[PDB]
C-alpha cells in the first residue's frame, strides 16, 4: 500500500497533502527566514534559517525570501529546504515510498522542470514523480471536460482553454502579475493615507490588510465617486502593536491593478482581456462551450465581487448573443491541489509516472517527454 | 526571468 | 465563504456540449 | 424475412437504409475526424478517430476529411471506417445477413467499384451485392420510365438520358463541377467582404450558410443591377461565435457557378448547356420525350429558383416547337435511395446480385460483367 | 520636373521613393508610437504621435501600434498619419503633383482598397493614382512575364502565377502565416531558454534578433538532432542594455513553421506545399514553366537557406522529370517596389491612371473597375 | 478581419 | 483523380 503525494508549490504558498483526499493535509507559506540578529540565548533552539510557518511566528526578527517568483524558481537551495520541511515535518513521511505529484506554470523555462526532477530523483530519492500544469488540474478538481481555467496564484496568471479534453497549447496565456504585485502596489498607495510599510516583515501586514479588507470594485469610475463623496466605504485595522489605519479608497485600486495593469505600469492587458483574447485564440465552434465554462481558480480570485467584474467585461467583450457563466466556487482557493489529488488516484495514471529506471537511462532530459 | 522580468 | 458572488455557479454545475446548425445534417 | 440494404454511399454525405421503405433509415456526412491537437485529460474519452455525427460536432479540435473526392474513393481506409461505421453503429445490423446495393457515380475510373465489391466481400463478408448507377435509380423514383436525369450532389454533377428502362451509355454527361466546389468558391468570394474561412471545420460553416441562403438568380445581371441599386437582398448569419455576418449580391453569386464554370477557372459549359448537349446526343426520336421529363435531383439542385432558371435556359437553348418541363420533386434530397429501394425490392433483381460464390470464380473483375 | 510617386505600404515596412531609381528612397518601419506616461516637464516634443524611425528611436516609452494587420488596415486614423509622414516628412513633396502607385495584397476586403482611393483622392488631393497587386510588380521587378511568384512580407504570404503576362485568379493563394507570426512564435519559444518579451518595444528587440540570428534548415530532425548533441550550433546576441543571450535551437526552429504550420497551432499546409498546390491548380500545358521560374520576395524570404529548402520540397512534391529552380534574387526585399517603379515608367501604365474626375464622376468603386 | 481572424 | 483534377 503506497499513495502518491500531491504537492503544490506554487509561489506565495505551499499545500501539500496525500492523493486521495478532499483538502491539503498541510498549507504553509513557501517563504524561508534569515535571522538578521546574532543572538546569544544559546541552545535555546536557535537556527540558521526557519521555513514555513515557523518564520512567519518570528518574522519580527527574519528577513523573509521567497524562493518562488513569478513561478520561476530563483533559489534552488531555498527550495531543497522548503521541499525537506514538507516531506519531514508537515507531511511526516519518507519520500523515497511514494510518488510524488508536483505543478508548476505554464510557460516556464525548461531549466525549472530539469531541476524539479534532477531534485526529486537524486536528493530526495524518490521512486517515481510527475509535473503537472496547474489550470489543468484546476479543470481536473471543477468535474469537466471542457472550459478555460482562469488560475490565478500569488505570483503568477494563465489561462488555459480545454475543449473535451485536448488543450490547445497555443492560447495558453500567461501574465506575470498577481497577489505579490497587487501587495506591492498596496504598500505603495498607503503612503497617501501616510502609513509607511517597508521591511519584509510588513509585506506580510499589508498582505493581510490586502486578503482581509481589499475588494473588487464592479465600476471603479462609480465607486471612485461614492468613495470621494461620503465616508460609508472605510475600514479599519489594527497592526499588531496597536497603532490603527484606516482605508476607504484603497479597498477596490488594490485589486484594480488586475484589470487595468497600466497602475503598476505595465503594457499588457488586464485578466479580462486575458481571459477573452485566449478565448479568440480558439477555433470559431468551442468558442461558445469556453465562453459558459469559465472556470476559475488561486486565491487572488478569491475577492469580493470578482466573479460580477469578470462577468460584466467579458460580456461587454463577448457577442451579445454568448451566455457567460463565471464559474467560480468558494472551494477554489485549492482547487488545483483537488485536481492533482484526483489525477494521481486515477487508475489510467499509475502507466504515467516517471519511473527512477527511467532517469536512470536518460537523466533530468526526460520530464519534457513525459510530462505535458 | 534571465532576460526580461527579474526571476 | 462569504467570497462566493451573486453571477458564481458552482463547479458542481456543468453545461452540455456545443451543438450549432451547422452540426446537425 | 432478411431485407437488402441500401446505401448509397454518396460523395460528401452518406445516407443508408433497408430495401422496402420510402426513407433513408440514416443520414450523416462522409466525414473521418481525426485530433489535430495531444489530449491532456487521458482517460476522458481518447478515441483516435471520430466518424458521422461525432465527427461533426467535435469539428473544432478535429482535422475532418472526405473519404469520397469527386466521386472517387481517394482513402480506401477511411471508406472501410465509413461502412463500419454504417453497417454496426448507425444500423446496428451485421453484413453478413443482408444484400448491400452500392451505388457509383458514372465514368468513375475502373478500380473504383473494383475495390468497393473487394472490401464489401473479404471484409465485412456479404452474402450479396450490388453496384448500381447513381442516376438511373432517380428516374425510378421519379415515377417514371422516359426523360433525362440531372443528379448533381456533393462530389460530381451528371446527366444521364434513360428510355423505356434502358439508358443510353453513349450520351451520359458527366461534370466535375458540384456542391463541395461551390463552398470553395463561397469561401473566396466571402472575402471580399472581410471574412476568412479556410480551416476544415469553418469549411461546414460555409456549407451551412451556403444551403440556408444562397439562391440562384433567374436574371443575373438584373440581380446584379438590383442589389447594386439598393441593399435589400443582405441577411444576417450568426456563427458558432455569435458574430452577426451580413452576405448581401454574395447570394446567388456563389450558385450562379453551375451555369457559369468560369467563375471557378474551369473551362466546361454550364450545367444547362450540359443537358442540353446530353439531350442532343439522344436518338432523335425520343427527344420529343425527354424535353418533358428532364428531371434534377441530388442536394445542390434544391437551390430555390432553380427550376425557372433551368427551365428558362434549356428552352432558350431548345427549340420553341418543343415542350420544357424541369420536374423538380420536393423530396429530390433522397431520390437516388429512393430509387435505390425500389430496384432492390424487385422480384426480378433478386437475381440480379453478385453472389459470392460467383465472386470466387472471376474475382472482383465480375463486376465488370454484371453491372450496367 | 514631374513624375510619379511610388508608395508600396507592405505591411510591417512602408517603402517609398520616385519612379526611375533603383532603390526605395523612403523606407521605414510602418509603425506608430504612442506616449503610455505622462509628460511633465516643459521643452518636451510631440504628443499623441510618434511615426517611423523617430517612433522606433523612443520606443523605450511608448506603445507601438501597426495601422495594418495582415494586409488589413485595420486603423485609417493612423495610416493617414503614415501616408502624411512619408509625403511630408521622408520624400518632402507635396502629393498633389505626382501620381502614386499603391499596392495590395491579394483577396483583400473591397472596402480596403475603396478606403484607400477614398483617402487618396480626398485628403492629399492627388491628381490620379493606382492600385496594384505585389506579386504582379515582383514578377514586373525580376523582368520575367512567366512565372510563380511567392512572395511573403510580413502579414501576408501569397503565391501567384502568371503565364504570358495573363493573370489566373483561379490559382492565386494566400496564406496568412508570414513574419510577424514567426516573431509571436519566437517570442513564445525563447522563453523555455527563460527569456521573457512581453512588451510590444521588446518585439522589435526579438525582431531583429530573429532577422540577425535565425536561418531555416535544410534537413530539421537532422539539425535538432546536432543542435541536442552538440553546442556548435549556439550563436550569441547582445540586447540594447548591454546583456548577452544565446541561442541555439531555437534558430532554426523558429523559421521552420513556414513549412509547418502546426507548430503555431494553424492546421494549414505550409508555403511550399500552398506553392505546390497553386501549380497543381493551373492548366497542365504551362505547369513546368511555372516549376522552371519560381521567384521569390519580401523581407520573410531572406532567411539564409531557404532557396534550397524550398527546391528540395517541390523537388520531393513535383514530378521527376520536371526540373527545379528556385530564382532567388539578392534583392528581392524590395523588389517589389522595384517592380512599382519599373510599372510607372511605361508609356503603357500612363492611361491605366484613375483619374480625379473620373473619381468623381463614379466615386471610390471606380478601383474596381480600373483596377484588377 | 470582421469574422474569422482578428483583422 | 491520379491524373487531371485532385481526387
Ligand atoms: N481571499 C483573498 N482575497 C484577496 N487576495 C487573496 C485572497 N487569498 C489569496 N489572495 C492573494 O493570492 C495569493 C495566494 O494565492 P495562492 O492560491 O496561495 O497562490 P499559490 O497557489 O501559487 O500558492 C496571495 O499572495 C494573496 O495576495
Ligand atoms: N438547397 C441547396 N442548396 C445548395 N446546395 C445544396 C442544397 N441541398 C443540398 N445541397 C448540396 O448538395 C450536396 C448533397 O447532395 P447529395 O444528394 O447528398 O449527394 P452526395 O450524397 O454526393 O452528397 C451537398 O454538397 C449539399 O450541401
Ligand atoms: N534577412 C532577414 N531574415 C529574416 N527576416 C527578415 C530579414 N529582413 C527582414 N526580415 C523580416 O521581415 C519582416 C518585414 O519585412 P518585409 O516583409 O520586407 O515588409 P513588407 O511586408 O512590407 O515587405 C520583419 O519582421 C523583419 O524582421
Ligand atoms: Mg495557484
Ligand atoms: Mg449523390
Ligand atoms: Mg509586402
Amino acid at each position: 500500500d503506497i499513495a502518491a503525494l500531491v504537492v503544490d508549490n506554487g509561489s506565495g504558498m505551499c499545500k501539500a497533502g496525500f492523493a486521495g483526499d478532499d483538502a491539503p493535509r498541510a498549507v504553509f507559506p513557501s517563504i524561508v527566514g534569515r535571522p538578521r540578529h546574532q543572538g546569544v540565548m544559546v541552545g535555546m533552539g536557535q537556527k540558521d534559517s526557519y521555513v514555513g510557518d515557523e518564520a512567519q511566528s518570528k518574522r519580527g526578527i527574519l528577513t523573509l525570501k521567497y524562493p518562488i517568483e513569478h513561478g520561476i524558481v530563483t533559489n534552488w537551495d531555498d527550495m531543497e529546504k522548503i521541499w525537506h520541511h514538507t516531506f519531514y515535518n508537515e507531511l511526516r513521511v519518507a519520500p523515497e515510498e511514494h510518488p510524488v505529484l508536483l505543478t508548476e506554470a505554464p510557460l516556464n523555462p525548461k531549466a525549472n522542470r530539469e531541476k524539479m526532477t534532477q531534485i526529486m530523483f537524486e536528493t530526495f530519492n524518490t521512486p517515481a514523480m510527475y509535473v503537472a500544469i496547474q489550470a489543468v488540474l484546476s479543470l481536473y478538481a471543477s468535474g469537466r471536460t471542457t472550459g478555460i481555467v482562469m488560475d490565478s496564484g500569488d505570483g503568477v496568471t494563465h489561462t488555459v482553454p480545454i475543449y473535451e479534453g485536448y488543450a490547445l497549447p497555443h492560447a495558453i496565456l500567461r501574465l506575470d502579475l498577481a497577489g505579490r504585485d497587487l501587495t506591492d502596489y498596496l504598500m505603495k498607495i498607503l503612503t497617501e493615507r501616510g502609513y509607511s510599510f517597508t521591511t519584509t516583515a510588513e509585506r506580510e501586514i499589508v498582505r493581510d490588510i490586502k486578503e482581509k479588507l481589499c475588494y473588487v470594485a464592479l465600476d471603479f469610475e462609480q465607486e471612485m465617486a461614492t468613495a470621494a463623496s461620503s465616508s460609508s466605504l472605510e475600514k479599519s485595522y489594527e497592526l499588531p502593536d496597536g497603532q490603527v489605519i484606516t482605508i476607504g479608497n484603497e479597498r477596490f485600486r488594490c485589486p484594480e491593478a488586475l484589470f487595468q495593469p497600466s497602475f503598476l505600469g505595465m503594457e499588457s492587458c488586464g485578466i479580462h482581456e486575458t481571459t477573452f483574447n485566449s478565448i479568440m485564440k480558439c477555433d470559431v465552434d468551442i468558442r461558445k462551450d469556453l465562453y459558459a465554462n469559465t472556470v476559475l481558480s488561486g486565491g487572488t480570485t478569491m475577492y469580493p465581487g470578482i466573479a460580477d467584474r469578470m462577468q460584466k467585461e467579458i460580456t461587454a467583450l463577448a457577442p451579445s448573443t454568448m451566455k457567460i457563466k463565471i464559474i467560480a466556487p468558494p472551494e477554489r482557493k485549492y482547487s488545483v491541489w483537488i485536481g492533482g489529488s484526483i489525477l494521481a488516484s486515477l487508475s489510467t495514471f499509475q502507466q504515467m509516472w516517471i519511473s527512477k529506471q527511467e532517469y536512470d537511462e536518460s537523466g533530468p532530459s526526460i520530464v519534457h517527454r513525459k510530462c505535458f | 526571468w534571465x532576460a526580461x522580468c527579474p526571476a | 465563504q462569504d467570497r462566493m458572488d451573486r453571477s458564481a455557479v458552482g463547479h458542481e454545475y456543468q453545461s452540455k456540449l456545443s451543438k450549432h446548425c451547422s452540426q446537425v445534417d
